[PDB]
C-alpha cells in the first residue's frame, strides 16, 4: 500500500503542526497520510478547523492512511533524528526508525471527512510580523467567554492596511499593520475565534504567512478564513457575530499623560500585588517626577512602591486590575509605555514609547494602543 | 468594575 | 521591639528553608538577638529554623504570615532589607518598596521542639543523593503506613538508608561520622519530609543527623537535622520496617549489564503505546518491547552484555525507569533467576553458564517482575 | 501484579 521514507525531523514537524491546531466522532482522533509524487501530505479536521501540513518525501509507493493523531505525535517527537520508513500492509502501518519499530491499528479512509476548501487569497505579509500582532492583541479576548462575540478577533482589511482588535469589555487591544494586498481595494471585515487563531500565529515560524477570505463582492462570504505558508494550511470557521465599535473611545488629547519605564513597572506591580486583595486592584497616585503604586489593605497586609514617571497635567489616584496592566504592559513590546488619562473613570490608554505644560496634551500615533478600564477605589 | 463604554456593551 | 537589618539574599535563604521544610499556625516567628536573626516555623508533624548574621538595632521577637513573608523576601530586588515592629504592625522596607505587615501575638505560638543528640555527620551531597536514591521506592498510600518511610539503620560508621512500597526496594549504604563506634539505631522516618529536606539546600559542607545516642535512640520519636545555622525535627513513623536483607540474592541464574541513558530513552520510546514492558535477553541483544495489537506495538532491539540461557521478563515501565535513575552510573546490571522473581539492580561504571556471584555494591533497587499475558 | 517476597509483606 503507501509505503515512504523521510527525515525524522521534517515528519514530527508536520505532524505536530497537524496536532497543535486540531489539537465527538472518534474517526476525528485519526489523522490521515497521503503520499503522492514526491511529497507526503499530514491532513486533520475537526469540522472547525482544519490543517494539513506538505512535505518532501520519498513515495515508493502512493497511497493513503489514517492512524491516530495523538499516537503519531507521541511518536514522531520522541524519535531519534533518523530517516523513518513507514509502509502500510493489512489494516496496519509499519513505522521503522533505526532500531525501533512501531506497528499501528489503521482506520479506514473512507470515513475522514473531506477538508473544507481555502477561499482564494486576500493578501499575505510576513509570518514574524502576523505571529507578534496576533499575539499583542489576542491578550485582551475574552477567551473562553460565555458570550461568543468577545471570544473573537476582529480583522479589518482595507487595502494595504489591516487592524487587528480584541476585547473582554475589560481591555480593548488594538493593533494596525501593513501587508501585501491581493488588490488594492480589497475590503472586509471578519471576526475570527481567538484562541484558534493565536494557536495558528504561534505555530506559524517561515517567512510568509498568507491570509484567505477571499476577493471581491465575495470576502468573507465562504464563513471561513484560511491561513498558510512554509508547506502549512488551516481553516478556522468565522464568528457569526458584530464586533462593537471601539474608534469613537480613542481620544484626540488626555488630560494627563504618563511615561515610564516598562521593565520595572511590571515588576513593582508583580510585588505589590503580593499583597493585593484576591488581587482585586492595584492603586497609581500620579503626581509631578513620581508614581506611588500600591496594594492591599490592614488586615492582610499593605504595600506601596515610588517609581519615577515622566508626568504631565495635575495629580490624578487610578487603580487597575494588576493582571489587566502588566498583560498590557506585555503587550507593548517596548522599553516604556506612555498612559493617556481623560480621567473621570474613563479608560486609560496605553502605548509603547520608545527609548530614545497644563495641557490638554495631544495623543501620539502609534501602531497598537492598549485601552483599559480603571477599577473603583474600594 | 465597570466595563470598557463600548455601545452596545459596557 | 524588634529592629533589624540584613541582605535580601541571606534573610530569603533563611525564610526559604522554613518554608521548603513546612490559623497560628500560618505564622513564622523572627527573633532578633546578639546572635543575629532566627527564623522559626511550627507545625506539629516538622519544625524548621534558620539562624543567620544580621544588624539587630534592637532586639526582640515578632510573629508573621510565614507564606506572605516567603513571597516578599522572595521577590525582593538584592538590596539590604530593614525590619521595623512599630506596634502589631510590622514595616519591611527594601530599596524604594514598603511593606506594612499585621501582625499576630508571639505568644500564641507552639514552641519547637528541641532536638536529640547527634548522632552523627556526612556530606551535604551525599546526604541529598542518597535520599533521592532510595526515596523514589517509598509507597506513598497512608493505609500502608509502614511503606510511607525511609529506613534509616545506623551502626557505627556505616549507615544504611532503606525504602520499599513492596514492587521496588531501594537500599543505599555509605559511611559516615558518628558520635560513637557503637552508636546502633534503626528508626523509620517519612519518606516525603525527608527526601523534602534533602534537597531544601541546607548548604555548606555538612548535615548532622540527630536521633540521641546509646539506648536512648529513637526515644525522642524525632529525627534531627542541622547545618550551616539551619535544623528542623521530624516525627518518626512508630511502623516496623520489613526485614529486606534476605531478599539480597547471592547468586543469579543470568546477569545483563546495559547502557543507562539508551534503555531509559528506549523504555520512554516503546512504553509510548502502553502497564508493562516486555524484555527478551539473548546472547549481546534485548529486544524490549510493549504494547498490543489492538491499540499497537513498539519494539526495540539493544545491546547488551549477558551471560546466561535466555529470559524473557517483563516490568512496570515506570518502576523500571525510575530504578535506572536511581544508579547514577553510566552502565547498569541486572541480576536475574526466573521471570517470576525480584531483579536486581546495581551501578557499574564504565564467565561461563553460571550461576554467577552477586558483586557487592553500595546502592542496589531490587524490583519485581509483572507477569507475560 | 506479584509483590516482593517480603515475610510479612508480600
Amino acid at each position: 500500500d503507501l509505503t515512504f521514507r523521510l527525515l525524522r525531523e521534517s515528519f514530527a514537524d508536520a505532524v505536530s503542526w497537524v496536532a497543535k491546531n486540531l489539537p465527538a466522532v472518534p474517526v476525528l482522533s485519526g489523522v490521515l497520510l497521503t503520499g503522492s509524487d514526491n511529497g507526503l501530505t499530514i491532513s486533520g479536521f475537526d469540522y472547525e478547523v482544519s490543517a494539513e501540513a506538505q512535505v518532501g518525501a520519498e513515495i515508493v509507493s502512493p497511497g493513503s492512511v489514517l492512524v491516530s493523531g495523538r499516537l503519531l505525535s507521541d511518536i514522531t517527537r520522541a524519535l531519534p533524528n533518523k530517516p523513518v520508513d513507514v509502509h502500510v500492509e493489512g489494516n496496519r502501518v509499519a513505522l521503522t526508525c533505526g532500531n525501533a519499530r512501531f506497528s499501528l491499528p489503521t482506520m479506514p479512509v473512507e470515513d475522514y471527512p473531506t477538508l473544507p476548501t481555502l477561499p482564494e487569497e486576500t493578501g499575505l505579509l510576513p509570518a514574524e510580523l502576523f505571529a507578534e500582532a496576533i499575539s499583542q492583541v489576542a491578550i485582551a479576548a475574552g477567551r473562553d467567554d460565555t458570550l461568543p462575540m468577545l471570544t473573537g478577533i476582529r480583522v479589518e482589511i482595507l487595502g494595504e492596511t489591516v487592524v487587528l482588535a480584541a476585547t473582554d469589555r475589560f481591555r480593548l487591544a488594538v493593533r494596525e499593520l501593513k501587508w501585501s494586498a491581493s488588490s488594492p481595494d480589497i475590503e472586509a471585515a471578519v471576526l475570527v475565534p481567538a484562541k484558534t487563531l493565536a494557536e495558528a500565529a504561534k505555530a506559524g515560524g517561515g517567512s510568509d504567512v498568507r491570509l484567505s477570505l477571499g476577493t471581491g463582492p465575495g470576502v468573507g462570504k465562504d464563513g471561513l478564513l484560511g491561513i498558510s505558508g512554509n508547506g502549512k494550511r488551516s481553516t478556522t470557521r468565522l464568528l457569526d457575530a458584530e464586533f462593537p465599535k471601539f474608534r469613537q473611545l480613542l481620544p484626540t488629547e488626555h488630560t494627563a499623560v504618563a511615561t515610564m519605564d516598562v521593565a520595572e513597572l511590571i515588576e513593582a506591580i508583580k510585588l505589590v500585588a503580593l499583597v493585593a486583595d484576591r488581587g482585586a486592584q492595584v492603586r497609581m497616585e500620579f503626581a509631578d517626577g513620581s508614581v506611588r503604586l500600591s496594594a492591599g489593605a490592614d488586615d492582610v497586609g499593605r504595600a506601596e512602591e515610588d517609581l519615577v514617571v515622566d508626568y504631565a497635567g495635575e495629580p490624578l489616584t487610578i487603580a487597575f486590575n494588576p493582571t489587566y496592566l502588566t498583560d498590557g504592559l506585555s503587550s507593548l513590546r517596548s522599553e516604556r509605555v506612555s498612559f493617556g488619562f481623560t480621567t473621570a473613570g474613563k479608560p486609560a490608554l496605553l502605548r509603547p514609547v520608545s527609548g530614545d505644560g497644563n495641557g490638554p496634551f495631544p495623543a501620539v500615533s502609534t501602531d497598537y494602543v492598549y485601552l483599559l478600564m480603571p477599577v473603583r477605589l474600594p | 468594575v465597570p466595563t470598557l463604554p463600548l455601545v452596545p456593551x459596557g
